[PDB]
């Protein structure tokens, strides 16, 4: 996978060229980027059950997914959703961290699509919960962590779709 | 009345980082310090005690 | 290649164009003899009238020698 | 990087990254001014690191040079310098990236089978790294010589 | 896998017949062909690395292919197409000594084009590599071995062009 | 030898030796009588191989023998010519076997690691072989050139 | 259309009759001129544009056909000209060898009078362009030739005015 | 004729002919005194190779002439005559013309259309067509032989 | 005209002539002034333009001036003066006119063939129709020559 | 190629091979000689002929290498023999396949747009391989200078 | 006692087809004659009469 | 495809949210290299016949590409090339006055890479054909309006990377 302080080294190699006054610029804003996401990680990471807890409640929970017969049913497939969901969040939380979105489509959408396929996911259904988490951890995050961790979110999602 | 007699050679592609050519100089601006030609034959040399024992 | 050339008026009976079709309403056209009886029957359908039509090309009652 | 280092070893146990995974991110970000100054200290002296580091080099292993030697002329003595200039811009990578992974992906992994396939003494080339973190040390100040020749370091033991 | 003498074996007892005539003549043929081709396997086998040594510093080495931006930079794909080189001559000398293309289709061919394609390999670089390997195995086995190398290295590269 | 070669295979199979390795090791006893006069015209003829061969390696490789070389000081190029004596009575030994198998155990697993760890240039060997090959052959009969060779060119190819 | 051998044959065929004495007299009369009608092709095809260059320059360039006010006058209206030159010299190279003018006002006669009249083409300069075309060709290809392409050329002249 | 297609294939790309159509043209017209010699063979005894044809016809297919026949019946007996001696005259005016254009123009084109208005089994036309090559063949010359079987064996194929 | 370019794109969508162009044909008959005295400015000074776009021409390319050449007898430099002053004249017709339609549609389609016909090397055409232009900004008072610029270089861009 | 061509054609028609195209290929099959000794004579006085068209070409047309030419360059008059020998090939090719597929399929298709991007008159290089034909003919036998003349004339009028 | 000093430039290469260089020596051969300076005014011709009134 | 302006209002109405001050801002950037992009549009349509033969005569000429066995010879590969060179040059231009890369993910970037590998033309080879286009339109258009046309092709260049 690939970071924001790693995606300048790659794009600078590429080339062959040294880290001019370019990569030094993006390498410090990253570095001023860092704060903010330090602190948002964090902050997800003690709330990641309440979090998707949440996302769940507001986005399935009561719905045709979760009656019998739908996909929510069979507390089994129940708790592959939340596994699932948690799966996105810590590696939305990764992504965040990293400053670039390589990990999502490496470790998370790299044959997530036929995945679904096979097992007949809701993929519109995932693509709401994902949202539906986005919002919930913008409101507990802040703006800007929130900025970040939906723009990663929306980036699983656009995979997704 | 000047004319441009444009010549054989293809325009001479842009040195790149990767070609040592701009290093080429500065393996000349080096000048590593060549050996001399060993003049040792191993004829003479006899493998019982020549070896190292130790 | 004993070619046809026909002066017809196709009318549009379906929709009211807002554009110029003099061109492809009453127009005078060389067609091939192969494709003379489609293309008559093609007018014929859509309502379109065979004002004149004769022999441009070749001569008629030529057993031979038509391509 | 040391981000991508602690995400990856995160991964490996399926949870998020721990407080001394994130303050050790904390920390590396606050005082990454002094390793983006050092990889523009490392990057400025390039020609010259390059030029002594080959100098002192071949004083002290001619046989890459001398007759046999893999770079006998001043073309194959400019491949090694086209060599050298790569592994300082990779020993730069990793500075600015504080983990040595990038240099893993770019100039450690199958190296051996590179200088195999090459001939090349691959003893002769930590040599060379080795004269880069001495005379690179020696341009620069004391800590700061130090968090440079972690990664020359990392590179000369992963050369022999 | 087949080789000739396979190859007459099998066609002979598919129709379930003995060895008629074209059958023994291509067996003599085969067998004529013979210490040629198990001497210009050993003369491979000598200097099993240095076919493909030269042949990398002939047409890849010191290029755009093997600066940065090319498929060949870093130690690892140099690594990865020095492999890939190695695979190629022993498959051409099995089937050389074989006498069959059989053993390169079913083990070369059958993917290596899309799994080039999924890692983005140059397919027209790989062809003048396996080019070069042509001529720096035929100075070392003569001109008819040299030949029916060349013969089995073009298929190898049609199979992969 | 062949016939170890031949059981561990069967043995593999589960089952008795086919007609070829019947026939391998048919041919290989019939013509042993070769084999022991390649093994006893190397082990006459050893010591002067040996050396032209070293001779001419120096001759490809002075710098294996230059002033900071592994074969540099005399105790170091005894070293290199006891070196190519054990990979000789290696070659002698696996001409009286019919396979590699000796060569393989003795000197060529783990070859690399051992030339690594001393330093050699492994290459180098690969060279002074070769020139033991063309020494053997002159030396030696036409129709057992082929014979030879073939084990020099294993030991060159797997130990290149 | 119809050649020297198709009118032949059909004249025969419509009166539903085998090849009788007049029709072996005119084939074996055609066949004669066969030759030279070959060798009128291939001389007319070496030099094709060159005798439609020469023609214009000859009866056409520097009048007040070209002039401002001539119908030839303006880069379109003379490259018209020249392409309607050298459909004429193809068209009478056809005639030639076929040896009827039947493909002649078969391709290119069709309505050319009529399109010439209401574009304001004038005549006698086109009948003078076709005269030069002629003795161009007479001169490059010898007399009978000559003669033989002038009658085609004359033919056109004729649908013409 | 051949000619008519050398113009129609050169107009088509708006071009004087290629020299392969030249030289078609010189060859036919060199030829045209063979060729009209085996057309001037066919049309001297034409009522008998279509009189032999019709009746090898008559062997090889009994049904045609059988009750309830197509040509059953000295009328239509007369009339497929009429058809033969009418091909026979197609296949000369090709031979003559030197391509085949004039026998699709005349009785070619279409002609399955027309026997099945007439409810004819074309198949036994064509085999009534090859009896009629046999017999021209039968009492003509050996290479004259070749270029009528080629236009008697097109017009065979496009009506088979 | 650049009312009728308006007229047929208009047309072309049978539109009413939006204000979007209505505004811009309003522009040009305001600034009509203009563009007419830098009609009568070329005008007036066609000779000279014309005889140092010759001069100039020549200079760069004096092939069709040699004997070789296509231009050369001085009654052929008499015919590339003669069609350099249509062209002046057709320059100064677009720019009275507002737009390039009637350079198309007097001396620009078919230009091509009418230059193949002549042996004329066209892109000498447009580099002397260039040095036309380069004459014209030297005379006409900058933004004027700025104004007819557009139509210079339009001749050059169909003509080349 | 004739038969290639044929082969087209036929396919295009979704029919057979015609006994006219049969015909064509039956008389190229066996006069197939003519056009091998014609391959073997081009090739063997290539230089001969390219010399003296060049020359004949220079001396008929000084402008090509006049001043401001693009044959000006002493480099510029061996890329124009280059271009002689592109195309003597081509004729060469043609002539061996019998048909002028390959001539077009080579160097004739979009030369126009070659010499436009590169700057060579069409009408120039049409008389450079008209010099070419008539040095070839003085060069060839009457009887093989016919078609290697039809075949000159060929590309020079398609080209032209 | 030497070695190939190894060329990463591809020095000496030979005069392959699609090279004028075949050409140039014997272009030398030809000598092509070219036109002398053209002395043509350009600047005096009155263009009423010079052109053609064919 | 959209301009700058309209690709503006499209990422207005993504939000659905009126023209903020960052789109009149932006607007009225595009407002001002309007006059520069018209003026470097003239400039280029005037010579984008010519500009294109020295392009390539120092980037494609006397080369491996343009010899026999290049994938340049032969006078379809030379007139596609140099048609492929005025399609990059003529579009790059539309993207300049449209000052947007859109035109070019969808009319020229979309479908070209792996039509280049499946016609096997050198890729690279094209790559710096692209850049001496781009250093060749520069020289001509100034250096700003250089700037303009280099970021657009050096595009071109990274998507046919
Ligand atoms: C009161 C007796 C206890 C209690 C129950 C309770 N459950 C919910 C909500 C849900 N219960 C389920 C359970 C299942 N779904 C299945 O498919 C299966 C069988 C295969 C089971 C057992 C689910 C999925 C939900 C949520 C989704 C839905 O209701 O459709 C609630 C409400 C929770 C809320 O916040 O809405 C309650 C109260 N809770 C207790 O504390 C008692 C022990
Ligand atoms: C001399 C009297 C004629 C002439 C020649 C001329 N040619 C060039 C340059 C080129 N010509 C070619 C030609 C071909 N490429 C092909 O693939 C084919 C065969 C299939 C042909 C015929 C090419 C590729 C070039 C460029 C590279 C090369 O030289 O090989 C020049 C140079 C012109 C310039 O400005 O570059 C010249 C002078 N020019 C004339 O005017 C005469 C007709
Ligand atoms: C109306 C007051 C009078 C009338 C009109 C009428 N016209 C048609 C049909 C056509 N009218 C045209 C004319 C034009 N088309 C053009 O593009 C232009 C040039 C810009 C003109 C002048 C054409 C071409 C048609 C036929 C095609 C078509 O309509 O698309 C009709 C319909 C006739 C019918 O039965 O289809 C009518 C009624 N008729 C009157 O009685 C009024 C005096
Ligand atoms: C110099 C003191 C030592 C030495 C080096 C040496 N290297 C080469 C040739 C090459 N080196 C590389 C290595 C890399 N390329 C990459 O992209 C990467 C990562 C960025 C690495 C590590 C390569 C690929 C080559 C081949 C040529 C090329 O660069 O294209 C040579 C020359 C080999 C020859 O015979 O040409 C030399 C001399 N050799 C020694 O003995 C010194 C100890
Ligand atoms: C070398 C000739 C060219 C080249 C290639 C290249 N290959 C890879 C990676 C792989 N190549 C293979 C090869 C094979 N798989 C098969 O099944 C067969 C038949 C036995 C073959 C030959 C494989 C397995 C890999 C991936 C696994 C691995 O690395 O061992 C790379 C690297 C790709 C990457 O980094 O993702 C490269 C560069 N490159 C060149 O420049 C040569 C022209
Ligand atoms: C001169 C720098 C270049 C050149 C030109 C050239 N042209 C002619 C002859 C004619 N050109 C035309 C046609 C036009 N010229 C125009 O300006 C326009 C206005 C739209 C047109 C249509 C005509 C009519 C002639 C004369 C033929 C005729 O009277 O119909 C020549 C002389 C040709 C001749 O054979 O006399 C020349 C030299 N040629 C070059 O080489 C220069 C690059
Ligand atoms: C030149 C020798 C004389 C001349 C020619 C001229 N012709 C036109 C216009 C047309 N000419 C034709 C003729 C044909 N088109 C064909 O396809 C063929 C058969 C294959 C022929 C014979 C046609 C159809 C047109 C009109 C359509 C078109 O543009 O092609 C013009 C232009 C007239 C105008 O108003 O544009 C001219 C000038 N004029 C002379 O003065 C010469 C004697
Ligand atoms: C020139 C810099 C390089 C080069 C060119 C070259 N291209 C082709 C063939 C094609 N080029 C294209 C590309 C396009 N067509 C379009 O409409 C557009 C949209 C913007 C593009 C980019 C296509 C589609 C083809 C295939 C069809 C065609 O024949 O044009 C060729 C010929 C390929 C062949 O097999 O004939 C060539 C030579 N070649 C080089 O070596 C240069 C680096
Ligand atoms: C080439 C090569 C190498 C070998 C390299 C070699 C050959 C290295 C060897 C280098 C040598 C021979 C160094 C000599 C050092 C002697 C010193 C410092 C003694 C000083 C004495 C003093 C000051 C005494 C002064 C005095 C005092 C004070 C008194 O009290 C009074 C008198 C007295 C004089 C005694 C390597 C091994 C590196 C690698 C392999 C390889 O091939
Ligand atoms: C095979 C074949 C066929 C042909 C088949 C054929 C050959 C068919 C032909 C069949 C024939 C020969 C039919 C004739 C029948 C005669 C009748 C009914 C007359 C009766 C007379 C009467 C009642 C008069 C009685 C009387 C009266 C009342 C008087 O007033 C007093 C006296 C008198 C006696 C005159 C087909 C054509 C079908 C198909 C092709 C094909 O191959």
């Amino acid at each position: 996978m690939q970071d924001a302080i790693t995606a300048v080294i790659n794009s600078a190699d590429v080339q062959g060229k040294y880290l001019d006054g370019a990569a030094m610029d993006k390498l410090k804003s990253y570095f001023a980027s860092g704060e903010l996401r330090v602190r948002a990680a964090s902050v997800i990471s003690a709330n990641a059950a309440t979090i998707v807890k949440e996302a769940v409640a507001k986005s399935l929970l009561y719905s045709d997914v979760t009656r019998p017969g739908g996909n929510m049913y069979t507390t089994r497939r129940y708790a592959a959703c939340i596994r699932d969901l948690d799966y996105y969040l810590r590696y939305a939380t990764y992504a965040m961290l990293a400053g670039d979105a390589s990990i999502l489509d490496e470790r998370v959408l790299n044959g997530l699509k036929e995945t679904y396929n096979s097992l007949g996911v809701p993929i519109s259904s995932t693509v709401q919960a994902i949202q539906a988490i986005k919002e919930v951890t913008a409101s507990l995050v802040g703006a800007d962590a929130g900025k970040e961790m939906g723009v990663y979110l929306d980036y699983i999602c656009s995979g997704l779709s | 009345w000047q004319n441009e007699v444009r010549r054989f050679i293809p325009q001479e592609k842009k040195l790149t980082a990767g070609n040592p050519m701009n290093f080429l100089g500065m393996a000349r601006s080096i000048n590593p310090a060549a050996n001399t030609i060993p003049k040792v034959s191993a004829q003479n040399i006899n493998i019982e005690a020549s070896v190292p024992r130790r | 290649m004993r070619m046809f050339r026909i002066t017809a008026c196709v009318p549009s009976q379906t929709r009211i164009r807002t554009q110029r079709e003099l061109q492809n309403t009453y127009f005078t056209k060389l067609v091939p003899y192969d494709n003379w009886f489609r293309e008559q029957q093609r007018i014929m359908k859509m309502g379109g009238k065979i004002v004149k039509v004769e022999l441009a090309t070749g001569r008629p009652g030529t057993n031979a020698g038509l391509a | 990087s040391i981000v991508t280092k602690s995400i990856v070893n995160a991964d490996a146990e399926a949870r998020y990254l721990s407080p001394g995974e994130l303050d050790r991110i904390k920390a590396f970000v606050t005082g990454g001014a002094a390793r983006l100054r050092i990889a523009e200290t490392l990057t400025g002296s390039r020609e010259t690191i390059v030029k002594q580091a080959g100098d002192r080099l071949f004083q002290k292993r001619p046989d890459i040079v001398s007759p046999g030697g893999n770079a006998y002329g001043e073309e194959m003595t400019a491949t090694c310098l086209r060599d050298m200039d790569y592994y300082l811009r990779l020993v730069t990578y990793g500075v600015v990236s504080g983990d040595v992974t990038p240099i893993e992906e770019i100039g450690l992994v199958g190296v051996r089978e590179m200088y195999r396939s090459l001939g090349t003494p691959i003893e002769a080339v930590a040599q060379s790294v080795r004269e880069m973190k001495e005379v690179a040390s020696g341009l620069m100040s004391s800590d700061d010589a130090a968090e440079a020749s972690a990664y020359f370091d990392f590179v000369i033991g992963k050369m022999s």
